[PDB]
C-alpha cells in the first residue's frame, strides 16, 4: 500500500482484479487542446495545418505571394489570477512570421521580405481542462457530428407509398458541398449538388469529359455478337446464362444443349464447362432486345447506322450488316441481376457533349445567370475538385477510401473521377442486392471535435475572411514599398475565434459547485451546437441507445429534459482514437488465456470480433474457466464457445460514466431512477464538515485528485511548514534537480466564490514534518476527504411512515442534523457597486447619503464602503452611493412644510449598494478598480496599501524559503572537499559565496549555485516590480464608469423545511419539518435516528440500492463500533490488529492484501484512529458485494442477519410493531435551497413597453398568469378574480394606484380599467395600414 | 430570383 | 431608453422607421435633382423594400439588422406567435400580489387550510397591513407604518394574524391540466420557507414533494375573497366535473 | 381547428389562429366585434359573460340595446 | 391509437382507405369497363333515379349487387368518413359515432368522463 | 449620385480620362453618405473621420507596443489634444436591439428586463394623498387671513 | 430471443442492463416529449369551446339521442345506467309493455 492509504484505508470488495489503471479523466479536454497548439512540422491538425492550408496568399497573377513562415505564442499578458480579477480573458499572444515575395522579370529575379506580426490572441486552457473567457472558469463541451466520407443511405417505405424501396448515397465532405446521388422510382440515376435541383447523374459524368461510348463501357459488360458469314453468333460465357430464361434452341457443335421453353438452369451451366463452350448461335429475335454501346457508322456513306445507346431492331441489323459490320458491341442487360440504370438514365438527360454538361450543371447552381466556358468551368471545379473550397480531411478520406473497400487509407482532400465512379458502382452495387446500408446512428460514423479542433475551424475562419484583402492590396499595390504587416488586421482573424470561446451552444460555465461535477462536464459530449442539430431538427430515434454506445458512452448518464439522447456522458475508459471516433480498451485473449496487453477497439473495429463479457470467471492460471460463454460478436449477444473468444472486457465498470460509477449497487436500481440519481449526484452542494462516503466504489480518488479542488505532490520530500495559507515541501535529495535544488512551496485557495455562488476552498491534511511522497494529496479542497470525493454526508436512516409527515416524497430529517452543522452549506455572493457618469454629473461614493439613519452609517469608513468582517443583513449598505437628480420642482402641499420645518430638499438621489433582501452574512472580501486619472479616495489607497504590502511578504517569504534551501547546498560542497565546519559556519552566510576549492569539479558545483543563486535572486526582482506596477496602474473600466467598489459577502445558510435532498440513487425528497431529538425514534441503545425515509417509495421506483446500501452501511458502521470501543477502553495494539485484519478479509474471492506489515504499532494505531467513525467500504459497479456478504459483514459487527430491528417511538414509548429497517446510507444536498427558491411580490416595477409587472430581479419580480389558469378560472364563476388578475394587478395605470389607496383605506373595491396591452396593441395595429376603433359608451 | 437587388445587377 | 453603463437599449422599428424615412428621401432629392430612369426605378424598389419589411419582415427577402446578423422584428411579428402580444400579453400577463414556493406536507391542516409561510404572507399583504396599522392607532400615517413593517416590530405580527383572518388565497401547480389546478384554501401563518399543502389535495393538484413549486395568488375585490369561498375553497370541490367519482380519496 | 377557424368575434380568432390573415381579412370586410364572448372580454379586461359575469352582463344587457 | 387517434377523431380527417355509402335504396348495378378506375350506378325505387358514382376497380367491394340496401350500408370495407356518415345518416349518427370511438381510446386506460363533454365538442 | 454629380462638371477636353474623375465624387458621396446614414443617433461628419483616424492609429500601433497603445499615446500622434479622446470615445458607443435574446438562449429578450423608472411607486401616492388632508385640515385649523396667505403664497 | 434471467435482488450484470437501457430511454423521451402534445390538444380544445355557456332555461326539443349500453363481444363495458345518469329523458319511457310511464 501506498502513504496516502496507511492513514486510513478502503476495504475493497468482489473480484476481478483491475488491469487497467485509472485513466485520467480531463484527458480529452486537455488532450485535444495539447493538438492545438503542439507545433508539427506538417500538415497534421493544428495551428500549423491552418496556416499552410490558407497560406500561401498569391495575388492575382501578380506573382506576388505572401507565404506563411512560422507562429510563436509568447507569453501571456496576465496570469490566471490576475486574470479572474480584472475580468479579461486568458489568452496567449500570437506573432506569425510571414514572408512576402516577388518575381521581377533577362528576369527571373526573386525578391523578398520577413517579418513576425501580430494577429490577435489565441485563450489558452488551464491545467484542469478549463479556459477563462472572461472572469470566469469555462468548459468547451466536446461535439459529436457525422463523420465526414461517403454514407449510403435508404429512404425506404414511405417513397412514392410502393415498397418499391429506393436508394441513396451521399458524399459529405469535412469542408465544402455535399454529392448527393438517389435513384428515381422508375430505375433512374440522379445527382443533387448540395440540395439543389435534380439532374440525370449521367450528367456529372459528361462534365468530366466522358464519351457516350465511355459511360456505357464503364457499368455494362460488353458482350460480343457477330454475324460471322451468318447466323448471328454470341461471344457468351456459360456463367452469363445463371439464373436466366431461354427463349430459343442451342445445336452446339451439333450437340443440342437446350430448347425453346426450358430455362438455362444451375444444370446448363456446369453442362457448358465439361464441353467446353464459348461460342453458341442464336436467331434474330434474341438480339431484338439488346443495347448497342460503341457507335457505328457506314464505312462508305458516313452516316451513322446506329448510335451509343441505341435499341436493336432487325431493320437496322440489315443496315449494319450491308454496311460490312461484323464485331457489335452490346450491353450485358439484367433485370435482376445487372440493372440497365445507367442506360435508362441517358435517355432522360437532356445535354449529350461536355459544354452542355458544364452549362446545365451551372444554370441548377446561378439560374438566370446566362452561361458560359469559362464561368461554368470555373464553377464546376471549384466544388470537388479545389482545396481552396473543399477538402476532406484524413479522417473523411480514411472513411472514404475504408468504405469504398480501397487499400491506402491516406489520400488527396479533393475528390477525382475515381472517387465518383466508384461511389455510383458501390450505390448501384447495393441497388443490386450486394453491399449494405451504413446505420446513421453507428458509432462509426460519428466523430468527436473537441475544443482543440473547434479552435483551429474557427480561426481558419478568421484567415480566410481576411484572405481578401491580402489578395487584393498584393495585385492592386506596388513593390517593396509596403511590408508583410501593412495588409493584416489582428481582429478580423481573432474575431471567428473570440466569437466561438465568448457565446457558443458549445462553450459554457465550468458546472462548479461540485467536483464530480466538473469531470463529469468535461466528459459530456453534445449533438447540438455549431453543425450540430436542433432539438427539433432530430427524430426520436438518433436519441435512442445504440450497442456500440458499449465502453464508450454511459448508456444511463444523460439528461432527462427535451436534450435526452443528444448529451451523453463519456465511459470510464473510453478515448478518443487519432482520428475521430471513440474506441474503448479491450484485452486480447490469446489461445484461451486472457493476457495482460490493452487493444482499443474503435468503433467499427469492435463491429467484426467477438469480445468476452465483463462478467465472467476469469480467475484461475488465467484460462476461461466456463465452457459456454456469454459474448457479443454480430452487435447480438448470445452464447459462444470457449476456444473463439478475441477479447475481453477491462472492467465492468467500463459500460458506465464517471457518475453512474459513483453509484453503489447500481445492479439492483433500475435504469430510471439511475439516470435520475447520477443526474442529481453533480447537484450536491459541498457542506460544511466534508466527509466521506460510507459506501462507495473506490472510483472517489479518481475523481477527487482529477479535479484540480485538490493539491497533489509533485516532488517527494518531508513537509516543512504546514500552515492554512502555504505548505513548504522540503524535496528529496534524491528527487531534484541538480541546480539551485529549489523546494515545493504550495499556495492553498482559501475561500473563493463557485460559479454558483457557492464556496471552494482547501483545507491541509498532514502535520508538521512528515514523510511525503509523489501522488498523496498535500491538503483537501471542497468535497475532499484526504483523497475521497465527499459529496454528500452519511445519514442514519430507518424506511417507515411518521404521521404522513413524508407522505408523498418529502423528507423528515431530526434536529441532531441540523445541530450538528453536517448541512450547513457555505455560499459567497459578490454585490458590487458602481459609480458611472451620468446626465447631471458624475455619481458620487461618499458615505453623505440623504435620507438615511446614523445606524446604517455607522457600518461605513470615512468614503462609505462596509468594513471588513462587519456582519450584516439585508438592506444595510455596503457602498454608499449618490445620484445627482436636479429639477423636481415638488407639489406645494411639500413646499408649506419645506417652509413650516425648514427641511430643504437635496439635489441628489441615492444609488447605496445594500445587501439583497432575504440572505445575511459577512463581508470577506472589497476590492476596488478607479478609472485611471481620476485620483483615489482614502479607502482606494488603503486598499492598494494593502496589496502592496501583502506583495512584499508573500514574495519575501517564498524567497527566504529558497534562499535557505539552497545555501544548505553551499554547505554541502563547500565541506566535501573543503571542510570548514566550525569557521564555516561562524563567518556570515554572505561571504559563503566569495570563499572557493582547489581544482575540482566541486568548483564547478560552487559556480553553478552561485550562479542560480543569484539568478533567483534576479528573478525575484522582476516579479516584484511587475506586481507593483500593475497594482498601482489605472485599472482598466469600462467608458463612462468612474469607479467600482466590489464586495463579497459570506452566507452560511442551514438545513431548513423546503431544502430538496436525494439519494445516490434516484430517490428525491423535500425536508418536511426538523423533528425535535425526543419525538424522534430510537431504538435499543437508545440513539436516536438521522432522517425517517418513506417505505412506499421503494416498491414502485425499483431504486434497490438504498436497500442494500443501507444493510452494508449499518455493517460498516457496526465494525466502528468495535473500533471506537477498543480506542476508548484503550485496551492494547493486540485486539485492535486481531479485530482490523479478519475485517479487511471475510467475503468469497475477494483482493484486500492482508496488513500487519504497516509499521506495526505506529501505522495500525493511526488507521483506528481513523477509524472510529466505522469503517468504509467499496462496491464496484458490477463487481460489489453481495447479499450473504453483508449477512456476514453484520454478524461480524455484533448486528442481525435481516438487517432489520425493533424502533421504539420517541413520544409514545412503545415499540412500532413489525421489524423496520434501519442503518446509515449517502445523502445528497442539492443545489436546490428552498431560501432561493422562495418569493413574492406585492408591489414592484413594470416593464416600460407593456405596463405589466417586472417578471425579473429574480424574486422581486411578479408570478405569471398564462393562458391555462385563465381557463381555470373561467371554469369556475369567478370573474372578479379574473378581471383584478389582468386588470388591477398587472395593466391598468391607474388600477394599480387606485387598488393600493383603496386596500389602505379599508376598502376592498376595485375600479377596473383598460389593460395598458390592449392599449398598446391598438397602436401597433393602427400604425400599420389597418384602422381599429371603438364605438359607443 | 426575386429580390429587387437582381433586378438591378442585370 | 439608455442603460447601465451608458450604452442606450432601442426597438427594432427604429432601424426599420429610419430605413424608410432614408430611402423616400433620397427618392423625392433624386425626383428634384432630375436623374434617370435606372436610378429612380430603383429607389422606388428599394422603398417597397423597407416598407414591407417594416410592415412584415420575412415575406420579401428578410432584411437583417444592423451590427447584429439576427432579423430585426418587425411590426406584425409583435402582434401574433405564442409569444409577444395577445398571447403572451393579453390572455396571460404577470400579477403583482403573488409568489411561489417548495411546496412539502401538512398533514395536521384541515382540508380548508393551508400553510403560509410567515414573511410571504407579510411581503403580499403588506397593502393591507399599512392600512390597518394606520387605522388601529399604531402608525401615524401611511410612511410610518412601512417602517414598522420593515423593522419587523413584534406588533406586525398579531396585525398580521388580524388581516389573515378569515382571507382566502389561490394555490396553483405550475401544469394547469384542469380547473382544480388552482384551488383556494385558508392561510394558516408558518415558521420557516416552505408550503404547506393539504395531502388529500395532491391527488386533483397532481403533485409530489420531490421538489415541486406552487404559485399562491391573494384576493383584492370582496368579490375575489367571495369567489375564493363559495366557488374556489378546497371543501367546496370534491367531486370532479369530468366524472362524478370524487378528486379526494386516501393516497399511500 | 377548422371549426375554431370561423367565429362571428374576429379578435378571438386572431388571438391564437393565424392573425396577420385574420386581421386583413376581417379587415377589408369592416368587419364588426360586440365580444359576446369570454376571450375578447379578457383582451379588453372586462367581467368575462359567464358565472359571477353572466349575472353582470345580465343586468346589464337587460337594458343594453332595449 | 392514443391520443394522436383521438387529435383525428376530433380534426374530422379523411380515413386513409374511406368506405362507399349508398345514398338510396334499390337494387344496384354495374356499369362501363375499366377506364381508369371502374363505374356504379345507383337505381332507386319509385322517386328519380339519376345517382351514380365512379368506385375504382382496384378497391374491392363487399355490398351485393341483386339486393337491396338501403342509405348509408357498406359499399366497402376499411374505416369510415364522418363527413359521409352526417349527410346518409344525420345529426345524431354522426356524434353516436364520435363518441363511441373517441370514448374507447380512454376507455383502455383508466380513464372515465362522461359523454356529455364529447358532446359539446361535436355540437361546436 | 456622386456619379450624376461628377458628371454635371466634367470637361472631356482636358483629356483626363473619365473614370479617375468620376471616382472621386462616387466615393465621396458614399463615405459622407455612411456617416449620415449609419447611426441611429447621427453625427456630424467631422466627428466621424476623427473616430476612424482614432481607430487607425490605434490598428497601426497593435504590432508596435505588442497588444494595443495606452489611452494617453493617441493623443501625441493625433494632432488633437489629449483629454478630447475619452469624451470621444466615451460616445463612440452603438444601441443595442431590446430584442438581443438575453443570457440561457431562452425566448427572454432584452426588452423584458427593461423596467420604467418614470411612474411613481403607489407606496407614494398614499402619502401624498395622505398629506393634501393633513395639511387641510391644519391650515382650516389657522386663521381666515392666514389660510388665504399660505393657500396663495 | 435473449431474455432477462436475473432479478433486482440478485443484481443485474453488465449484459442484461443494456437492453433495460433501451427499455428506459423509450419510456422516458416518449413520455417527456409528450407534454406539448397534449397540450396543444386541450389548447384547440379550449379555443373551439369559449364562447359556449349555459344560458337558456329550457329549448323545447323531444329530440334526444338514443342512448344504449356498449355491450359488445363478450360483456358490457359500461352500463346504460351510467350514460344516462344525471341527464334528461326527451320521451316518456315506459315499463316493458307499452302504453305506460
Ligand atoms: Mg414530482
Amino acid at each position: 500500500y501506498s502513504y496516502t492509504e496507511k492513514k486510513r484505508i478502503r476495504k475493497d470488495f468482489g473480484k476481478r482484479p483491475q488491469v487497467l489503471d485509472v485513466p485520467y479523466l480531463l484527458s480529452i479536454q486537455l488532450d485535444s487542446f495539447q493538438k492545438f497548439i503542439e507545433q508539427d512540422p506538417e500538415g497534421q491538425y493544428g495551428l500549423e495545418a491552418a496556416f499552410r492550408s490558407v497560406f500561401p496568399i498569391q495575388s492575382y497573377s501578380g506573382n506576388s505571394e505572401l507565404q506563411y513562415v512560422s507562429y510563436r505564442l509568447g507569453e501571456p499578458v496576465f496570469d490566471v489570477q490576475e486574470c479572474q480579477i480584472r475580468g479579461v480573458t486568458y489568452s496567449a499572444p500570437l506573432r506569425v512570421k510571414l514572408r512576402l515575395v516577388i518575381y521581377e522579370r533577362e528576369g527571373t529575379v526573386k525578391d523578398i521580405k520577413e517579418q513576425e506580426v501580430y494577429m490577435g490572441e489565441i485563450p489558452l486552457m488551464t491545467d484542469n481542462g478549463t479556459f477563462v473567457i472572461n472572469g470566469t472558469e469555462r468548459v468547451i463541451v466536446s461535439q459529436l457530428h457525422r463523420s465526414p466520407g461517403v454514407f449510403f443511405d435508404s429512404d425506404k417505405g414511405k417513397t412514392h407509398s410502393s415498397g418499391k424501396v429506393l436508394y441513396n448515397a451521399r458524399i459529405i465532405p469535412y469542408r465544402g458541398s455535399w454529392l448527393d446521388f438517389e435513384f428515381d422510382p422508375k430505375d433512374n440515376l440522379f445527382v443533387r449538388i448540395d440540395r439543389r435541383r435534380k439532374l440525370p447523374a449521367t450528367i456529372i459524368l459528361r462534365a468530366l469529359n466522358y464519351t457516350t461510348e465511355q459511360i456505357l463501357d464503364l457499368f455494362f459488360e460488353k458482350v460480343i455478337f457477330e454475324i460471322r458469314d451468318n447466323k448471328l453468333q454470341m461471344e457468351l460465357v456459360p456463367e452469363r446464362l445463371r439464373g436466366e430464361t431461354a427463349s430459343f434452341d442451342i445445336e452446339a457443335n451439333g450437340k443440342v444443349y437446350v430448347e425453346k421453353g426450358r430455362r438455362i438452369t444451375a444444370r446448363h451451366i456446369r453442362q457448358l464447362e465439361k464441353d467446353d463452350v464459348k461460342l453458341i448461335e442464336v436467331p434474330v429475335e434474341y438480339i431484338a432486345g439488346k443495347v448497342v454501346a460503341k457507335d457505328y457508322i457506314d464505312e462508305s456513306t458516313g452516316e451513322l447506322i446506329c448510335a451509343a445507346n441505341m435499341e436493336l431492331s432487325l431493320d437496322l441489323l440489315a443496315k449494319l450488316s450491308q454496311s460490312g459490320h461484323k464485331r457489335i458491341e452490346t450491353l450485358f442487360t439484367n433485370d435482376l441481376d445487372h440493372g440497365p440504370y445507367i442506360s435508362e438514365t441517358l435517355r432522360v438527360d437532356p445535354t449529350n457533349d461536355r459544354l452542355s454538361a458544364l452549362v446545365e450543371i451551372y444554370r441548377m447552381m446561378r439560374p438566370g445567370e446566362p452561361p458560359t466556358r469559362e464561368a461554368a468551368e470555373s464553377l464546376f471545379e471549384n466544388l470537388f475538385f479545389s482545396e481552396d473550397r473543399y477538402d476532406l480531411s484524413a479522417v473523411g478520406r480514411m472513411k472514404f477510401n475504408r468504405s469504398l473497400l480501397r487499400e491506402e487509407i491516406e489520400g488527396s482532400g479533393i475528390l477525382s473521377k475515381d472517387d465518383i465512379i466508384d461511389v455510383m458502382k458501390k450505390l448501384i452495387d447495393i441497388r443490386n442486392g450486394k453491399g449494405e446500408v451504413d446505420d446513421i446512428d453507428h458509432l462509426g460514423n460519428r466523430r468527436i471535435r473537441s475544443v482543440g479542433e473547434m479552435a483551429e475551424n474557427q480561426f481558419r475562419v478568421g484567415l480566410v475572411r481576411v484572405e481578401r484583402a491580402v489578395k487584393e492590396r498584393l495585385s492592386l499595390g506596388d513593390l517593396d514599398t509596403l511590408m508583410p504587416q501593412d495588409m493584416i488586421n489582428a481582429k478580423p482573424i481573432s474575431a471567428a475565434v473570440k466569437e466561438f470561446f465568448g457565446s457558443s451552444q458549445l462553450s459554457q460555465f465550468m458546472d462548479q459547485n461540485n467536483p464530480l461535477s466538473e469531470i463529469t462536464h468535461k466528459r459530456r459530449i453534445s449533438a447540438l451546437g455549431p453543425g450540430g442539430l436542433t432539438r427539433e431538427r432530430a427524430g426520436f430515434e438518433v436519441r435512442d441507445v445504440h450497442p456500440t454506445h458499449y465502453g464508450r458512452v454511459c448508456p444511463i448518464e444523460t439528461p432527462e429534459g427535451p436534450n435526452i439522447g443528444l448529451i451523453n456522458s463519456l465511459s470510464v475508459y473510453a478515448q478518443t482514437n487519432e482520428y475521430g471516433f471513440l474506441e474503448t480498451p479491450y484485452r486480447k485473449v490469446t489461445d484461451g488465456v486472457v493476457t495482460d496487453e490493452i487493444h482499443y477497439l474503435s468503433a467499427i473495429e469492435e463491429g467484426n470480433y467477438v469480445i468476452a463479457q465483463a462478467n465472467s470467471n476469469l480467475d484461475e492460471e488465467g484460462h476461461f474457466v466456463e465452457d459456454l460463454v456469454t459474448c457479443r460478436s454480430k452487435g447480438e449477444s448470445s452464447l459462444f464457445s470457449r476456444d473463439q473468444v478475441d477479447y475481453m472486457d477491462v472492467s465492468t465498470q467500463q459500460v458506465v460514466s464517471v457518475g453512474a460509477s459513483l453509484i453503489p449497487f447500481l445492479e439492483h436500481d433500475d435504469a430510471n431512477r439511475a439516470l435520475m440519481g447520477a443526474n442529481m449526484q453533480r447537484q450536491a452542494v459541498p457542506t460544511l464538515r466534508a466527509d466521506k462516503p460510507l459506501v462507495g466504489t473506490g472510483m472517489e480518488r479518481a475523481v477527487a485528485v482529477d479535479s484540480g479542488v485538490t493539491a497533489v505532490a509533485k516532488r517527494g520530500g518531508v513537509v516543512q511548514y504546514v500552515d492554512a495559507s502555504r505548505i513548504v515541501i522540503k524535496v528529496n535529495e534524491d528527487e531534484m534537480y541538480p541546480g539551485e535544488a529549489g523546494i515545493d512551496i504550495y499556495n492553498l485557495t482559501k475561500y473563493t466564490r463557485s460559479n454558483q455562488n457557492t464556496c471552494i476552498n482547501q483545507m491541509p491534511c498532514v502535520s508538521l514534518g512528515e514523510p511525503v511522497e509523489r501522488g498523496d494529496v498535500l491538503a483537501d479542497g471542497p468535497s475532499t476527504d484526504l483523497g475521497e470525493l465527499a459529496l454528500g454526508q452519511n445519514m442514519r436512516v430507518a424506511f417507515m411512515p411518521w404521521n404522513g409527515y413524508n407522505f408523498e416524497d418529502s423528507i423528515l430529517v431530526s434536529e441532531r442534523v441540523v445541530q450538528e452543522d453536517r448541512f450547513t452549506t457555505i455560499h459567497i455572493q459578490e454585490l458590487a457597486c458602481v459609480s458611472r457618469d451620468t446626465k447631471l454629473g458624475p455619481e458620487e461614493i461618499t458615505a453623505d447619503i440623504p435620507n438615511v439613519g446614523e445606524a446604517a452609517l455607522s457600518k461605513l469608513d470615512e468614503s462609505g464602503i462596509v468594513y471588513i468582517g462587519a456582519e450584516v443583513t439585508g438592506g444595510d449598505i455596503l457602498v454608499g452611493k449618490v445620484t445627482p437628480k436636479g429639477e423636481t420642482q415638488l407639489t406645494p402641499e411639500e413646499k408649506l412644510l419645506r417652509a413650516i420645518f425648514g427641511e430643504k430638499a437635496s439635489d441628489v438621489k441615492d444609488s447605496s449598494l445594500r445587501v439583497p433582501n432575504g440572505v445575511s452574512g459577512t463581508v470577506i472580501d472589497v476590492q476596488v478598480f478607479t478609472r485611471d486619472g481620476v485620483e483615489k479616495d482614502k479607502r482606494a489607497l488603503e486598499i492598494e496599501e494593502m496589496q502592496l504590502k501583502q506583495a512584499k511578504k508573500d514574495l519575501s517569504e517564498e524567497l527566504q524559503i529558497l534562499e535557505a534551501g539552497l545555501f544548505s547546498r553551499i554547505r554541502a560542497v563547500l565541506v566535501a572537499g573543503g571542510v570548514e565546519a566550525e569557521k564555516l559556519d561562524k563567518l556570515p552566510r554572505d561571504r559563503w559565496l566569495e570563499l572557493g576549492l582547489t581544482d575540482e569539479e566541486k568548483q564547478n558545483q560552487l559556480e553553478q549555485l552561485a550562479e542560480q543563486y543569484d539568478e533567483l535572486k534576479h528573478e525575484f526582482e522582476k516579479k516584484l516590480e511587475a506586481k507593483r506596477r500593475k497594482i498601482t496602474q489605472g485599472d482598466d473600466l469600462a467608458p463612462g464608469v468612474l469607479k467600482i467598489v466590489k464586495v463579497y459577502l459570506a452566507v452560511k445558510r442551514r438545513i431548513q423545511p423546503g431544502d430538496k435532498m436525494a439519494g445516490r440513487h434516484g430517490n428525491k425528497g423535500v425536508i418536511s419539518k426538523i423533528n425535535p431529538i425526543e419525538d424522534m425514534p430510537y431504538d435499543e441503545n437508545g440513539t436516536p435516528v438521522d432522517i425517517v425515509l418513506n417505505p412506499l417509495g421503494v416498491p414502485s421506483r425499483m431504486n434497490i440500492g438504498q436497500i442494500l446500501e443501507t444493510h452494508l452501511g449499518m455493517a460498516a458502521k457496526g465494525i466502528g463500533d468495535k473500533i471506537n470501543a477498543m480506542l476508548k477502553q484503550q485496551q492494547e495494539v493486540a485486539k485492535l490488529r486481531e479485530f482490523i485484519q479478519r475485517a479487511y478479509d471475510l467475503g468469497a474471492d475477494v483482493r484486500q492484501k492482508v496488513d500487519l506489515s504497516t509499521f506495526s504499532d505506529e501505522e495500525v494505531m493511526r488507521l483506528a484512529e481513523n477509524l472510529r467513525k466505522g469503517m468504509p467500504i467499496a462496491t464496484p459497479v458490477f463487481d460489489g458485494a453481495k447479499e450473504a456478504e453483508i449477512k456476514e459483514l453484520l454478524k461480524l459487527g455484533d448486528l442481525p442477519t435481516s438487517g432489520q430491528i425493533r424502533l421504539y417511538d420517541g413520544r409514545t414509548g412503545e415499540q412500532f410493531e413489525r421489524p423496520v429497517t434501519v442503518g446509515y446510507m449517502y445523502m445528497l444536498k442539492l443545489n436546490h435551497l428552498v431560501d432561493d427558491k422562495m418569493h413574492a411580490r406585492s408591489t414592484g416595477s413594470y416593464s416600460l413597453v407593456t405596463q405589466q409587472p417586472l417578471g425579473g430581479k429574480a424574486q422581486f419580480g411578479g408570478q405569471r398568469f398564462g393562458e391555462m389558469e385563465v381557463w381555470a378560472l373561467e371554469a369556475y364563476g369567478a370573474a372578479y378574480t379574473l378581471q383584478e388578475m389582468l386588470t388591477v394587478k398587472s395593466d391598468d395605470v391607474n388600477g394599480r394606484t387606485k387598488m393600493y389607496k383603496n386596500i389602505v383605506d379599508g376598502n376592498h373595491q376595485m375600479e377596473p380599467g383598460m389593460p395598458e396591452s390592449f392599449n398598446v396593441l391598438l397602436k401597433e395595429i393602427r400604425s400599420l395600414g389597418i384602422n381599429i376603433e371603438l364605438e359607443d359608451e | 430570383t426575386t429580390d429587387p437587388v437582381r433586378m438591378y445587377m442585370r | 431608453v439608455p442603460l447601465d453603463g451608458g450604452r442606450f437599449a432601442t426597438s427594432d422599428l427604429n432601424d426599420l422607421y429610419r430605413r424608410v424615412i432614408n430611402r423616400n428621401n433620397r427618392l423625392k432629392r433624386l425626383l428634384d435633382l432630375a436623374a434617370p430612369d435606372i436610378i429612380v426605378r430603383n429607389e422606388k424598389r428599394m422603398l417597397q423594400e423597407a416598407v414591407d419589411a417594416l410592415l412584415d419582415n420575412g415575406r420579401r427577402g428578410r432584411a437583417i439588422t444592423g451590427s447584429n446578423k439576427r432579423p430585426l422584428k418587425s411590426l406584425a411579428d409583435m402582434i401574433k406567435g405564442k409569444q409577444g402580444r395577445f398571447r403572451q400579453n393579453l390572455l396571460g400577463k404577470r400579477v403583482d400580489y403573488s409568489g411561489r414556493s417548495v411546496i412539502t406536507v401538512g398533514p395536521y391542516l384541515r382540508l380548508h387550510q393551508c400553510g403560509l409561510p410567515k414573511k410571504m404572507a407579510l411581503e403580499l399583504f403588506k397593502p393591507f397591513i399599512y392600512g390597518k396599522l394606520e387605522l388601529r392607532g399604531l402608525a401615524t400615517t401611511i410612511k410610518a407604518a412601512k417602517k414598522m413593517v420593515e423593522r419587523e416590530e413584534a406588533v406586525v405580527w398579531d396585525i398580521l394574524d388580524e388581516v389573515i383572518r378569515e382571507h382566502p388565497v389561490l394555490l396553483n401547480r405550475a401544469p394547469t391540466l384542469h380547473r382544480l389546478g388552482i384551488q383556494a384554501f385558508e392561510p394558516v401563518l408558518i415558521e420557516g420557507k416552505a408550503i404547506q399543502l393539504h395531502p388529500l389535495v395532491c391527488a386533483a393538484y397532481n403533485a409530489d414533494f420531490d421538489g415541486d413549486q406552487m404559485a399562491v395568488h391573494v384576493p383584492l375585490t370582496l368579490e375575489a375573497q367571495l369567489e375564493a369561498r363559495a366557488l374556489m375553497m378546497s371543501t367546496n370541490n370534491i367531486l370532479s366535473p369530468a366524472n362524478g367519482e370524487p378528486i379526494i380519496v386516501p393516497s399511500q | 381547428t377548422k371549426a375554431s377557424l370561423a367565429t362571428e368575434s374576429f379578435i378571438s380568432a386572431a388571438s391564437f389562429q393565424e392573425t396577420t390573415r385574420v386581421l386583413t381579412e376581417a379587415a377589408v370586410a369592416g368587419k364588426r366585434d360586440e365580444l359576446r364572448g369570454l376571450k375578447e372580454n379578457v383582451i379588453v379586461g372586462r367581467l368575462i359573460p359567464a358565472g359571477t359575469g353572466y349575472a353582470y352582463h345580465q343586468d346589464r344587457m337587460r337594458r343594453r340595446a332595449a | 391509437g392514443g391520443l394522436p387517434r383521438v387529435a383525428d377523431l376530433f380534426e374530422a380527417r379523411r380515413p386513409k382507405e374511406p368506405a362507399i355509402l349508398a345514398e338510396i335504396s334499390g337494387i344496384v348495378s354495374f356499369g362501363k369497363e375499366t377506364k381508369g378506375k371502374r363505374r356504379l350506378v345507383i337505381t332507386p325505387v319509385d322517386g328519380s333515379d339519376p345517382y351514380e358514382e365512379m368506385i375504382p376497380k382496384w378497391r374491392q367491394l363487399n355490398v351485393f349487387e341483386g339486393e337491396r340496401v338501403e342509405r348509408g350500408d357498406v359499399i366497402s370495407d376499411g374505416p369510415e368518413a364522418p363527413h359521409d356518415i352526417l349527410r346518409l345518416r344525420g345529426v345524431h349518427a354522426v356524434t353516436r359515432y364520435i363518441v363511441n370511438e373517441v370514448q374507447d381510446v380512454y376507455r383502455l386506460q383508466g380513464v372515465k368522463i362522461n359523454d356529455k363533454h364529447i358532446e359539446v365538442i361535436v355540437r361546436q | 449620385i456622386g456619379l450624376m454629380k461628377a458628371v454635371d462638371k466634367f470637361e472631356y477636353r482636358r483629356g483626363y480620362k473619365f473614370s479617375t474623375y468620376a471616382t472621386w465624387w462616387i466615393r465621396q458621396a458614399i463615405t459622407r453618405s455612411i456617416a449620415d446614414q449609419a447611426r441611429t443617433i447621427r453625427i456630424p461628419v467631422h466627428m466621424i473621420e476623427t473616430i476612424n483616424k482614432l481607430n487607425r492609429i490605434s490598428r497601426q500601433m497593435l504590432q508596435e507596443m505588442g497588444r494595443e497603445p495606452t489611452p494617453e499615446e493617441l493623443a501625441e500622434r493625433m494632432l488633437m489634444p489629449e483629454d478630447k479622446i475619452r469624451k470621444v470615445l466615451k460616445i463612440a458607443k452603438e444601441p443595442i436591439s431590446m430584442e438581443t435574446p438575453i443570457g440561457d438562449d431562452e425566448d427572454s429578450h432584452l426588452g423584458d428586463f427593461i423596467e420604467d423608472t418614470t411612474l411613481e411607486l403607489p407606496l407614494d401616492s398614499a402619502t401624498t394623498e395622505s398629506l393634501r388632508a393633513a395639511t387641510h385640515d391644519v391650515l382650516a385649523g389657522l386663521t381666515a387671513r392666514e389660510a388665504k396667505v399660505l393657500r396663495m403664497r | 430471443e435473449t431474455p432477462i434471467t436475473a432479478n433486482f435482488r440478485e443484481g443485474l450484470n453488465v449484459l442484461q442492463y443494456f437492453i433495460s437501457t433501451h427499455g428506459a430511454r423509450k419510456g422516458l423521451a416518449d413520455t417527456a416529449l409528450k407534454t406539448a402534445n397534449s397540450g396543444y390538444l386541450t389548447r384547440r380544445l379550449v379555443d373551439v369551446a369559449q364562447d359556449l355557456v349555459v344560458t337558456e332555461d329550457d329549448c323545447g326539443t323531444h329530440e334526444g339521442i338514443m342512448m344504449t349500453p356498449v355491450i359488445e363481444g363478450g360483456d358490457v363495458k359500461e352500463p346504460l345506467r351510467d350514460r344516462v345518469l344525471g341527464r334528461v329523458t326527451a320521451e316518456d319511457v315506459l315499463k316493458p309493455g307499452t302504453a305506460d310511464i
